[PDB]
Order: C-alpha cells, then structure tokens, then sequence
C-alpha cells in the first residue's frame, strides 16, 4: 500500500522504478496480499503510462499474473474498465486494457491464464463509455493484435463485442477528430475487410 | 430463429465473463 | 347499442385471416379497445413477437419459449436470479443479458432504464398472464420506447403544455404560477409510460394504443388526469406537492381517465381512418 | 439458423458445466 501511494504521490521517476523492483520482488519471491491487489493494479495502471517504466510496468504486471492473483487481476482490471469512477481516468482505464489485451492476446501473452477475450471485450468496450484519443488508441492496437493473431479462433460472440467496440470506436470518430486513432481504426476495418476476403473472418459481416 | 442464436451469444458472453469471475474467485 | 360487439367482431374478422394485417390491427388498436381475450394476441403481433402469418405462431412461440428459458436459465447458472427473485426483476435481468447490458453482480443498484423496464414489467404481470408472453410483451414494449419513440417522448412534455391549455388554458396558468411545470412527473408518464400510476385494468387501455404506435395518448392521458382532478388541481398551491400528488393520484377516477384520454386523443388528432 | 442455435447452445453448456463445477469447488 505504501510503495503504490509512493507512485501514485511521488514526484520523482526513479522512485517509481524501483517501487516496481520492490513489487517485483513481492510478487516473485513472496505473496502479494490479496487485499492489495486492486491499490497494486490501479498502480501499475497509471504507471504503464509513463514511458521509460512500461517494460519495467508490464513485467511486473505479467510476474504477477503468472502467480494465482491473475485471473483475480485480469477480473479486476476489468472492473476498472467499467468502473464508473474510472470513466475520467484515462491514464487507468488505458493501462488496464493494455495489461487485459497484453496478458490474454498480445505477443507476451500468459497461456496459463484461462480466460477467452469473449470475457474481457465487454469491459473494452465500457473503457471507451467517455471518448478519450490514448484509450482508444490503446483499445484499437490491442484489439488489432488480437484480430490479425487469433482471427480463426475468434468465435461469434468475441467477434459481436469486437464489432460493438469497433463501433463505438467509429462513433468517437465524429468527435474527437484525431488523425492517429482515426487511421489505426480504418486500418483495422480494412484488415477485418482481408480476413472476409480470406474467409477466417467468423464475425456478423452484416453488422 | 436468429433472436435464439443472439440470445445464445450473450448467454455465452455472461457465461465467459462469470467464468473469469469463478477462477479470479477461485484462485485465492 | 351493442359496440362492444361490433368491435370484438370486427377485430375476430382481422384475426381470422392466415396473414394478420398489422396495419389494420394498428388502426383498430387505434380506433378500439382490445378485447382482452385478444389483447395478448394483439399485442404479441404488433409487437413483432409473432409474426403476420398465423400458421408461423406455433414455431415462433416455441422459438419465444426457448429463448426465455435459455436466458432465464443462464440468469440461474451465474446466480444473477433465483426463485425468490420477483418476476418483474427476472424480466430485467433477462432484458439486461438479452441485450449485453447485464451487471456483474445483482448487488449492483439498478439505473434509471433498469428502473423503467421494471416499472413497465411490473405493469405487465398484471395485464399478460403467461410469463413468456409477459416477458416478451414487457421487452418489446421497452425496446419501442428505446427505438420507436427514442425522438418522439422527449417531445411528449411540450405536448402535454400545449393541449392542456387547448383543452383548459387556466388550469396550464394555475401551474405555472406555481413555476411546477418543468417539475411534473414526466418520468412516470412517459418513460414509464404511466406504470405504477394507473391500475393496469385501465393503464392497458392506454398501451393498446402505445404498441400501435401512438406515443401521444400518453400526453392526452396526462392531460386528463389533470382536467379530471381540476377540483384538487387548482386547489394544489406548491411544487412539490404538485408533483407528489401527480405521482400517486386516487385511482378510482381512472377507468374514466383513460377513456376521456382516448376520447380526447380522438378529438384533437381526429379519429383514425381504414385505408382504402 | 437452428444449427447456430444448437451449436452455441452446446457452447453454453460446456461452459454451464464449468460454472457449476467452479461454483461446486468454492
């Protein structure tokens, strides 16, 4: 509890590196309390943000889903997507689909976690519930790994919550206006249009 | 006959996501 | 004179038909009450729960009753409901996993739409016996307030403002010396569509015409509840009390209310006409 | 339509039984 309100009070960088060294050492070498789980995923939430710590940030966060805590984590991030308390925390909400999609899809993902993404989309999907450019951003590449990784073994319903969160991601689009995000999700669709072209693509071709 | 399969895809989504839920819940 | 057989007849010659027309079955629902050995019927029909072919009623309830007890046995396997947990809230929780909107947990306090389709199912389990029915009746209901009405009951208030004065322009003044205008409860009345305020012996007079496509009879239904309790109306002198008075009116006028409602419907947007 | 149904239904049921197994272990 005191090493992740260091890093979410302190003003010094360094600080929060070997904070994460710290919690890397609680994680590995002993228990993280499971009490203390959510304080240490809000943690490493707003710290995946700051760039020179994200390797540092998702080693830590994948030592710690590598222990019993990670479907615990995994649920929990989740619950910090569709919190509502944490519809404003962009840098959170950002970091929780980036640890979520990172553990369950990305390249460094934990196949001892036993989770499909039919059951963590719907909190992608409740993180974009206020229009934010960097979440988004971030919800697009993680889904983009996933779809161009696991298209065949993307089933109907992963591809219903793929397909809503796409839509939502086109509805921000008339708002917020931002040429990155807006060519990651047009990119996205025209790689959704290539897996119709190749047939793996298992989703509603009609929505 | 299609309401039936969309009813089925979302009682497959609950489903998915209370499994999370059971083995977040379970490993402890 | 015997209009009562006129209807009911009238109605069992557009129900005869192997393809039920719902335009027609609109317009009556319009220009008639449903007889209420039909009304479950009609409603399921206009609803879109069954569809215009009769022959396709016997798949189509069972696809219905497969649907509902898929969901509704999905919602016991995660324990989001039990046998203790009341109908209305059973049709919620099937409405919420239905449309991808359900919590994590029933624990999770209900949100004003979650409130709407409670009080709108509650209303149903009084007028729909049969749980599938009810269920189905209940959701669709909601969904056209969501769909079909998604722009027109937002405009509902300023209707109610204009044909209250149309119909007694003091008793519009009276309220709005009291500045309670905007504090009426137009929640109730047209995003519950009067559930919970009218009993539903006669709230499903009203919703005859809602399912057909007529989201302004709830205005005029608002608008003679306050011309039928004029006496207490204009002796209401407060906002507040206005509003609390307005959300629990004595119920025994209402049978009456809905028929000058529907009277007043037909006078002030005419009465509806067979198409040629 | 009817074979989507079945086939998700049986999707549904490996998971209704890993949800009362889950549910059994606590």
């Amino acid at each position: 509890q005191m090493i992740c309100l260091l890093c979410v009070r302190t003003a010094s960088s360094v600080d929060i590196e070997v904070s994460l060294q710290v919690l890397d050492a609680v994680v590995c070498y002993n228990c993280l309390p499971a009490e203390s789980l959510p304080l240490f995923i809000v943690t490493l939430c707003r710290t995946i943000n700051v760039k020179e710590l994200c390797e540092p940030c998702w080693k830590l966060m994948r030592n710690l889903l590598g222990t019993h805590l990670g479907h615990s984590a995994i649920y929990n991030m989740c619950h910090l997507m569709e919190d509502r308390a944490y519809m404003e925390d962009a840098p959170l909400l950002r970091g929780a689909v980036f640890f979520v999609g990172m553990a369950l899809w990305g390249a460094h993902r934990l196949y001892s976690l036993r989770n499909s993404p039919t059951s963590v989309l719907p909190s992608f999907y409740q993180a974009m519930a206020c229009p934010n450019e960097v979440v988004s951003y971030e919800i697009v590449l993680s889904i983009t790994r996933l779809i161009k990784k696991y298209r065949k073994e993307l089933q109907v319903v992963a591809w219903d919550i793929l397909l809503n969160i796409i839509e939502r991601l086109l509805q921000q689009l008339q708002t917020l206006d931002s040429p990155e995000l807006r060519t990651i999700v047009h990119d996205l669709l025209t790689t959704v249009e290539e897996l119709c072209d190749q047939n793996e693509f298992h989703g509603s071709q009609e929505r | 006959a299609e309401s039936r399969y969309e009813a089925q895809k979302r009682i497959t989504q609950v489903f998915e996501l209370e499994i999370l839920d059971l083995y977040g819940r379970l490993e402890k | 004179g015997f209009r009562g057989v006129e209807e009911k007849k009238s109605l069992e010659i557009l129900l005869k038909d192997d393809r039920l027309d719902t335009e027609k079955l609109c317009t009556f629902s319009q220009r008639f009450p449903l007889p209420s050995m039909y009304r479950a019927l009609v409603w399921k029909v206009l609803l879109g729960i069954l569809p215009p072919h009769h022959e396709s009623h016997a798949k189509v309830m069972m696809y219905r009753k497969e649907q509902y007890l898929d969901v509704l046995h999905a919602l016991k396997v995660v324990r989001f409901v039990s046998d203790a947990t009341p109908q209305a809230e059973v049709y919620l929780r099937m409405y919420q996993l239905e449309s991808g909107k359900l919590p994590r947990s029933p624990s999770f306090p209900l949100e004003p739409d979650d409130e709407v389709f409670l009080a709108i199912a509650k209303a149903m389990e009084e007028m729909v016996e049969d749980s599938v029915d009810c269920y189905w009746i209940t959701r669709r209901f909601v969904n056209q307030l969501n769909t079909k009405y998604r722009d027109s009951l937002p405009q509902l208030p300023k209707a109610f403002e204009q044909y209250l004065n149309l119909e007694d322009g003091r008793l519009l003044t009276h309220l709005r010396m009291c500045s309670a205008a905007p504090k009426l409860p137009y929640d109730l009345w047209f995003k519950r569509c009067f559930a919970g305020c009218l009993p539903e012996s006669s709230l499903q007079r009203v919703w005859d015409k809602v399912v057909s496509g007529s989201c302004k009879i709830l205005v005029f239904v608002a608008v003679e509840i306050l011309l039928t309790f004029k006496i207490k109306v204009m002796a209401l002198n407060s906002a507040e009390k206005i509003t609390k008075f307005l959300e629990n009116i004595p119920q025994d006028s209402s049978d009456a209310i809905v028929s000058k409602a529907i009277d007043l419907w037909h006078k002030h947007c005419g009465t509806p006409v067979h198409s040629s």
